[PDB]
Formats: C-alpha cells, sequence, structure tokens
RNA sequence: UUGACUCUAGUCUGGCACGGUGAAGAGACAUGAGAAGUGUAGAAUAAGUGGGAGGCCGCCGGUGAAAUACCACUACUCUGAUCGUUUUUUCACUGACCCGGUGAGGCGGGGGGGCGAGCCGGGCUCUCGCUUCUGGCGCCAAGCGCCCGGCCGGCCGGGCGCGACCCGCUCCGGGGACAGUGCCAGGUGGGGAGUUUGACUGGGGCGGUACACCUGUCAAACGGUAACGCAGGUGUCCUAAGGCGA
RNA sequence: GGUGUUGACGCGAUGUGAUUUCUGCCCAGUGCUCUGAAUGUCAAAGUGAAGAAAUUCAAUGAAGCGCGGGUAAACGGCGGGA
RNA sequence: CUAACACGUGCGCGAGUCGGGGGCUACGAAAGCCGCCGUGGCGCAAUGAAGGUGAAGGCCGGCGGCGCGCCGCCGGCCGAG
RNA sequence: GGCGCGCCGGGCCCGGGUCUUCCCGGAGUCGGGUUGCUUGGGAAUGCAGCCCAAAGCGGGUGGUAAACUCCAUCUAAGGCU
RNA sequence: CGCGACCUCAGAUCAGACGUGGCGACCCGCUGAAUUUAAGCAUAUUAGUCAGCGGAGGAAAAGAAACUAACCAGGAUUCCCUCAGUAACGGCGAGUGAACAGGGAAGAGCCCAGCGCCGAAUCCCCGCCCCGCGGCGGGGCGCGGGAAAUGUGGCGUACGGAAG
RNA sequence: GCCCGGAUAGCUCAGCUGUAGAGCAUCAGACUUUUAAUCUGAGGGUCCAGGGUUCAAGUCCCUGUUCGGGCGCCA
C-alpha cells in the first residue's frame, strides 16, 4: 500500500474534524473486506497486535490477581479481587457477566487461572473474553499498558474487520505508524498476503 | 486483453484473470506482475472515482 | 491393381487473424437506487462484525437473551427497475476485400421547365425531361451578351460567359464483414509416392505343420539318432483337483 | 490459366454402338446421392471447476461416419428337394 | 592403403611411459633440444543405477559388563596368509 | 617501396584526481502456445510460419516439465575490426 | 479562377556516378535427394552430403558475452592437441555424437541510436584564383545552389558517463 | 479410482435452531361370526458414525465407512 494515500485520509479526518465536530470522546477505526477468504473452511487465523500507541487510550481494567498485587493494585488505583472475592463473584453466572460489560478487558495471575475453570471458564468464556495471564517479572506497571493495545484480527463467519484503531488527537505519524503496523500484521496473519483484501476504510466512528 | 482483465478485477474473479493473463502473455511470473499492476491501475482509479 | 502397410498434393468441415459500423432480440454480470431480513424469551419483525456515551430536543445503566438499541460506513443474502461491459441470434451500413463495364462520358442531392389528381394567382405529394412508317445526314457552334486590339462610323482581327444549370467524398454498378487468403485441426484421399507380400517341402502351388513343446514306438537291451515315418496329445483346467492328518 | 471470341439446341464425364423389334426382376451387398432431428461417435480452438502451477476433470459440440429415404441404359446378381 | 581392436613377437624405458600438438637452433619438409612445454593419453583401484564408499590381523597389561572368557578403549610387542 | 632527416602550409588548443548535482539504453522484438525442419540436446538445442504477444530492483541464462524462495552471471532484439 | 509554399508522384539522349557478366580450389546464404547401411523395410543411416540457386574476398565467415561455470572462479573470435568416440541421441538396433575446463598458435580493441548540452556548431554540389595533379585532393573567395530540425556534427556507450 | 448423490421407526418418501411429519407396516380396543376386511388410536428413530461453525445443527462444512450412477481399466 502506499503511504501519502494514507497521509490523504489521515488529513482529510483532521480536517473532517469539519465533517463533524464531534460531541462525545472523539476515536476512529479503520475496516477491511476480503476476497474469497471462505469462512467455512480451513486456516481460520485469530491473531493479537503489538502496538505501541494503545489508540484506546480511555480502556477498562479490573484484575484477578494473587497476593504481591494488592498494595501496588491499590496504590495505582486497579481493583485486585482475590479469589474469596472470586467466591462471591462465582454464586452468580448473571453479575459476573455484567461486570465484564463494565470493564473492557481483563487480566489475571499465574495460578488462578487454575481456579477459574472449576465452572466458570466455561462459564464466561461466553464472551469472547480472555483473562491474560501476568508473569514472574510481577509487573503490572507499563504491561497493562502494552497488554491493552494487543488487538484481536478474529476471523467469525461474516467477511468483516473492523478494528478501532487512532484517536484522533494522538499524532499523526504515530497513527499512521499504528495503522502500518497493524495493516501488514493482517497481511501476514491471512492464508495469502495483500491480493486477499478487497479495500480498506479508515472512516470515523461517527 | 488488459481491458478485460481488469473487468475481471473489477468482478474480482482474480483466479480466472491469472489464467487470462498467462495465457494471453506467457510466463506465470510475468502473469503475476501484469495483474498486480492491473489492479494498482484499478485502485487508482477507484480513488479518483471517489474523489 | 486393391479391402495390403505407412504416408501424400487435392477436396470437405471447424477454429484463429485480416475483420470494421449501427439497430433490434435473448442473456450473464457490474454499478446506482428502492424495499425484505419474525425458532424461542425480551414493550420488540435483534440477519451479522466492530466503534460508542448526549445527537434530536432514543438511550448509557437495569430487564430477558447467546448476541443490543442515536450514530456510520461498512461486509452477507434476496427481490422489481435504470444504466455500461461481454457473449450470442437476426436485420441492415461501406470502408478493407471480391466481380463486371468503359476511351472509367452525365452518379447522388438541389434548383429551373412541362404533362395528370384536389383543395382557395397559391403551395404540397408523385411522375417526366424531348430521338419509333423508311438500309438518309448528324463532330470540329450558331445565335445572345460583355470586354478588348490595329488602321482610316467603316474595315480587319481577338478574348470571356450563357448556349451545355448549381453543389458534392468514393468512376459507375453488383456483392460484403461472409466469400478469400495465411496457419492449425479432424475427415476424405491407389489421383500420386515409398515398401512388403514368412519358411519347411521327394519341383514349386494348393494341402499339412513334421516351425514351440509332450507320451509310446522307430532306436539295433547306457545315453544319442532321421524322414511330409507311425498312433496320439497341448496353447487348458484346478480354492481345491494345492498342504497336512485320520 | 484451358474449356471460353463459351452459357444448357453449350461445355465437361461416362456406357452402349446404324436401322427394325425390345430393354424383364432385384436397393439385401458395394457405391453414389438426399434430409438433419432420437440415443450415438467425434479433432483443434473456445468455456466451467479443482489445484501453488505444469497438469487433471467436466460440459459444449463442425464435417465425416452411424441411423433414414432414392437410384440397376450404377458395379453387379437372378435357386434347390419331393 | 587409412583408421579401430585383439593376440603373438622383436626393441627402449620400467610404476611409470610417450612429445605425436607447440616452441628453440644442398641433402635438411631431415636431425637435435625443451622438462616450471607431462598440459594430456594410457597405466598405477575397483564397485554402485546413484548418493557414495573405496582393498591383513593378532598377542600382553590397566580400567558371563554380567549368568561389552568375551573383551569398548588405551600403552608395548609380533607384525602382511 | 619502406624505414630515416629537414622545410612550408593546414587542423587541435586537448589532460588527471577528489567532492557535489544529474542521466542512462535498441519491440510485432523478448517470451509463451502450436506446426514443420534441424541438433547429441533428451517434458522441445537452434531455425522458421501462424496466433497470442510484454516488462523495467526488469529480461535472459543457470542441460527434467512446474510453483514458492534465496543466490550466481550477463545485458539481447544496432554496427565496425 | 489565379499566384505561392509543402507533401506525395512522374518524365528526361539532363549533370556526375554506380550494379549487371566471368572464374568458383578455399568462403558465406538458401535449397537438398537417393542408391547405401539396418543382412528385409517404413523411423533412423547415407546427410544439411551429391546435384540446384544466389553472393563475395585475397582470404571469407566469426568476434569483443543477454558467455563458460558453481570454483580460491575464468573472460572476444578463429585454429591445433586433448576432453572423446565421453555426456548424449538412436525400431536404445544398426549407427550417430558435441561442449566446458587445461596446454598451445595468435592477441587489439572499439563505435552509433537513445539520455543529454552546444546560436546546424554538420555535409554535398557549382564558379573563380593559387598549388599538386596516372588513387581529383589542399587553401582562399563567393547577397552561389542544395541537404538537414521528420536531427548532421562535437563530447558521450554499460569498462559507466556528463556538467559545476 | 473420481468429481458426483444418498442414508431419517420393520418399508418408502418431506424437513436452517428441537414436541422429527405423511403413508405402508406391527400392537391393542370397538364393529364384527371372526382383526378376514373396516374404523379408532397408540408405541415405534440414539436423523449413518465422529469432529467443527453456531446460541445450540437432523440440516451448513470437513473426516470416515456404506451403497446408487456413468467415465478409467479390460476385451
Ligand atoms: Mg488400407
Ligand atoms: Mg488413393
Ligand atoms: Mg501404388
Ligand atoms: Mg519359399
Ligand atoms: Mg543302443
Ligand atoms: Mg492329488
Ligand atoms: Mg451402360
Ligand atoms: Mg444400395
Ligand atoms: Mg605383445
Ligand atoms: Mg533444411
Ligand atoms: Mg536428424
Ligand atoms: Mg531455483
Ligand atoms: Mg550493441
Ligand atoms: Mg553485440
Ligand atoms: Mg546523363
Ligand atoms: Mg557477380
Ligand atoms: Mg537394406
Ligand atoms: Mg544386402
Ligand atoms: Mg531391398
Ligand atoms: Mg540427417
Ligand atoms: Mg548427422
Ligand atoms: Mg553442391
Ligand atoms: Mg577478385
Ligand atoms: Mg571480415
Ligand atoms: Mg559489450
Ligand atoms: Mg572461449
Ligand atoms: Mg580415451
Ligand atoms: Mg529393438
Ligand atoms: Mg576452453
Ligand atoms: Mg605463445
Ligand atoms: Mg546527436
Amino acid at each position: 500500500v502506499s503511504r501519502d494515500t494514507l497521509y490523504e485520509a489521515v488529513r482529510e479526518v483532521l480536517h473532517g474534524n469539519q465533517r463533524k465536530r464531534r460531541k462525545f470522546l472523539e476515536t476512529v477505526e479503520l475496516q477491511i473486506s476480503l476476497k474469497n477468504y471462505d469462512p467455512q473452511k480451513d486456516k481460520r487465523f485469530s491473531g493479537t497486535v503489538r502496538l505501541k500507541s494503545t489508540p484506546r487510550p480511555k480502556f477498562s481494567v479490573c484484575v484477578l490477581g494473587d497476593q504481591q498485587h494488592c498494595d501496588e493494585a491499590k496504590a495505582v488505583d486497579i481493583p485486585h479481587m482475590d479469589i474469596e472475592a472470586l467466591k462471591k463473584l462465582n454464586k452468580n453466572k448473571k453479575l459476573v457477566k455484567k461486570l465484564a460489560k463494565k470493564y473492557d478487558a481483563f487480566l489475571a495471575s499465574e495460578s488462578l487461572i487454575k481456579q477459574i475453570p472449576r465452572i466458570l471458564g466455561p462459564g464466561l468464556n461466553k464472551a469472547g473474553k480472555f483473562p491474560s495471564l501476568l508473569t514472574h517479572n510481577e509487573n503490572m506497571v507499563a504491561k497493562v499498558d502494552e497488554v491493552k493495545s494487543t488487538i484481536k484480527f478474529q476471523m467469525k463467519k461474516v467477511l468483516c474487520l473492523a478494528v478501532a484503531v487512532g484517536h484522533v488527537k494522538m499524532t499523526d505519524d504515530e497513527l499512521v505508524y499504528n495503522i502500518h503496523l497493524a495493516v501488514n500484521f493482517l497481511v501476514s496473519l491471512l492464508k495469502k498476503n495483500w491480493q486477499n483484501v478487497r479495500a480498506l476504510y479508515i472512516k470515523s466512528t461517527m | 486483453y488488459e481491458r478485460r482483465a481488469m473487468e475481471l478485477l473489477k468482478v474480482s474473479k482474480d483466479k480466472r484473470a491469472l489464467k487470462f493473463i498467462k495465457k494471453r502473455v506467457g510466463t506465470h511470473i510475468r502473469a503475476k506482475r501484469k495483474r498486480e499492476e492491473l489492479s494498482s491501475v484499478l485502485a487508482a482509479m477507484r480513488k479518483a472515482a471517489a474523489k
């Protein structure tokens, strides 16, 4: 793909701030259409994007953790929910799915994904709602920031994708760098390269 | 042959498009190159027809 | 010579190119527009993914559900119609191409003139354009009009236009994107070419196979031993008719 | 290019051989010819699919063969036993 | 008669051999010479289709290993039916 | 005749290294398909007819057809000696 | 209607030139068989040979890589030794059959179009004068004629090159 | 072999998110002289086996048998 056309698209959205003069918090997205990839056949792709800007930024987090996380999570204002809290969380499958409605993505400690599949592994894998693992580096400082914006390209049976990258107030070369990394990662993730797409559309939210 | 190939890329039957160029030009490497060049030309026409 | 073998000029047919221009008919599509997306629960006719918290003056929560709800531009499928890409069928066009005629001699429009139709001197529609009693002659301009030249109104001698209408892009016609040629492909092809047409054998030929094998003899008590010698046999059959044991 | 400085009362290809009297029967065979619409058969190219491609596979379907008429002054043929 | 091959025979050299092609110095277009002109041919190595591989062994000492008296490997010795 | 010397006239008023900025290529040809001939050239070595008929980090070659991918090596379709 | 530029196209016993034909041993282009061999014969073999046709020179053709290789890489063509009667082709039968690498003979490299930049800076022909003239050339003079912008000459060619 | 098509109760056939339907058959009841026929009703499938998408699929797609249909072989 040419890049001066992406410069044209980002100038037309930064001066299509004229086109809406948006009234909420502002963000854009890119859309992908693909040519003859049969969705019911094999080679189904589901890959995560390693991205270096966090284009969401209003990103909603609660974690699931063991101890060593208490004082640091409450110092950085992040909900540490230990196993007795998880018992109260496990006694009903109705409210635990509505806090995933509150909270955008999760992340959990190393051994608590042995206690989440009791009944509630299959209980709330009914959202596409993976809780991501931590490490023995034991730092959620900047690791929450770099595990958010690891964006899931997912193949489901409709033949269209739409991934939220870009809020219109970041800097422009770094945002086209984000779109650059995302689209070449998708072209690599597909069964075949850049010929496999129809048209990439980066129009705004409203 | 280029106009009929651009029209097959417009309808997007790319396999028969490639077989068409390779039967009417020759080597499959040349066919891949001419299909990719006509897709680029057709993309420029789509951008110009957009704005 | 042919019903031999292998081919061949020729001929028949198909495809590709030369090879265009329209118009209808049948379509495949694309593009633009316009409506459908009722298993069940949920106030609900939720097709699907993703973004999203006050647009405009429904919502975010909460409810049921697996999955939600202003917005936007997306990607799916289906249904009537308009447009531009291709295929195909038919009807036409002339411009490549072919044929005929001639000393390529009046072609196509338009103007002017006359004979017939009818409406109120008028125009339209159409036709015509000068030769038919005779084995004659038929060109190389008459007449008209306008200019000009030599000599003294007169002489003598020139030029131009009508007469013989004007304007045009193929000379006229006749075919025509097929005839045809170039190259493939299949058919046909003693018209023509090249070649072959076993062997044994009481001459060859016809017969027979004594040409590959088998039994008994011939075969003269080891083995070997001939002829178109004798009498016969074979080009198979067997899931047991093979192998064990009783 | 010949026929052709020609045009069916001609050109070209055949058989039989003046005249008189006749010219019987057979289209099964081999030819030749006529029509293209059932199952058929059928090349190259063109089309559709699968596959990474070479390639493979399928449908389409020309003539000719088949199939169905005609023809013996076409090659030819025209019984036996009680 | 030329070429190719085989065998026998004479000659030189002998695990080598050969300068035939090239070069250097009347008969002589002969003859000689090269050697860092042996490039090369043939020979000294066979087998396999090919990847390839590519032509004696033993005895002594130390460390059933167990129901490699064999020995896996190291140091010495004999050493080529 | 050539190699030598000299005079007059004429022609040319020429180079190299470093840095910077530019620029660069041969088409009914290459290539593919098919047919025919030819070659040792074998899933086609060369040549030609017909049809299709290009590209520019391209194109050709890389002795088994083909796809993906590194490399290697040249620069055809112009010419003299 | 005429006059004039150009473009196409004629005509000349126009001015000046040029090709024709011969020989053909060696060379180049095309065409191109069959006896023969295979114990027959049809593919092959004879054979890209004999015949045929065109065209040259003192030599012709070839030739300065769209190469050979796959290595520690060589480096135009031609010719010789060798590769080799090998790889390879072939009713895999008869028969056919190269090349690279190595050693030698010889040794030489270059030039356009394009990309460009220079006031077409270029070329041909007529006349006059001087010189030489049996290879019609050198210099000057021409308000002498043409060619050429539909592109001549200078630099410049893949080994890069040009300008400052 | 090969795209191709199928499997649904003892037997044939319809059917994108569940009471698997329609008929023929078997079982029982009533009429009957009697299940000889009539009529009433039932029961009766692990949707060929498994995997996948899906909110769950007998249906949509893969995998594997199994059979149906011509081409491939052969003469
Ligand atoms: Mg025959
Ligand atoms: Mg014949
Ligand atoms: Mg004959
Ligand atoms: Mg005989
Ligand atoms: Mg005896
Ligand atoms: Mg027995
Ligand atoms: Mg007769
Ligand atoms: Mg008959
Ligand atoms: Mg000897
Ligand atoms: Mg030839
Ligand atoms: Mg040959
Ligand atoms: Mg390779
Ligand atoms: Mg050159
Ligand atoms: Mg050259
Ligand atoms: Mg003259
Ligand atoms: Mg001559
Ligand atoms: Mg012979
Ligand atoms: Mg003989
Ligand atoms: Mg003979
Ligand atoms: Mg030959
Ligand atoms: Mg030969
Ligand atoms: Mg000759
Ligand atoms: Mg001479
Ligand atoms: Mg020469
Ligand atoms: Mg060169
Ligand atoms: Mg060489
Ligand atoms: Mg040898
Ligand atoms: Mg043989
Ligand atoms: Mg060499
Ligand atoms: Mg030397
Ligand atoms: Mg120049």
